[PDB]
């Protein structure tokens, strides 16, 4: 997102291309989901 | 009279599939459709007016 500006809908430009467009924020907290999920199995087994 | 008309009917062969670039170096292609989003550019409105 840093490579690229959103501009509107995607119908009215001719030879658009489907892809992927990734973001930087999203990997950052990508650390912290996996790093809560040990704590959920700890408390609901017992 | 003919060769005169065979440099001019070069450059408008160039500047409209290769742009700007056949001018300082080696012509590499680019559609039409790209190339006048390449112009706004240089004048001070993006790309999304076109
Ligand atoms: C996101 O990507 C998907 C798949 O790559 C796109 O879905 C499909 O895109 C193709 C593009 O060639 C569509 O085919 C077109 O169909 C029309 C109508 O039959 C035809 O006139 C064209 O010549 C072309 O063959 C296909 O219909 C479409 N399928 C669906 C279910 O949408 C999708 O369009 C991409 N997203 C965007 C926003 O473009
Ligand atoms: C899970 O809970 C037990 C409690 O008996 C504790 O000893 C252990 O350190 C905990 N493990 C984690 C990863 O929280």
């Amino acid at each position: 997102t840093d490579n690229t500006f959103v501009s509107g809908n995607c119908d009215v430009v001719i030879g658009i291309v489907n892809n992927t467009v990734y973001d930087p924020l999203q990997p950052e907290l990508d650390s912290f989901k996996e790093e809560l999920d040990k704590y959920f199995k700890n408390h609901t087994s017992p | 009279d003919e060769m005169i008309a065979q440099y001019t009917s070069a450059l408008l062969a160039g500047t409209i599939t290769s742009g700007w670039t056949f001018g300082a170096g080696p012509a590499l292609q680019i559609p039409f459709p790209m190339q006048m989003a390449y112009r706004f550019n240089g004048i001070g409105v993006t790309q999304n007016v076109l």
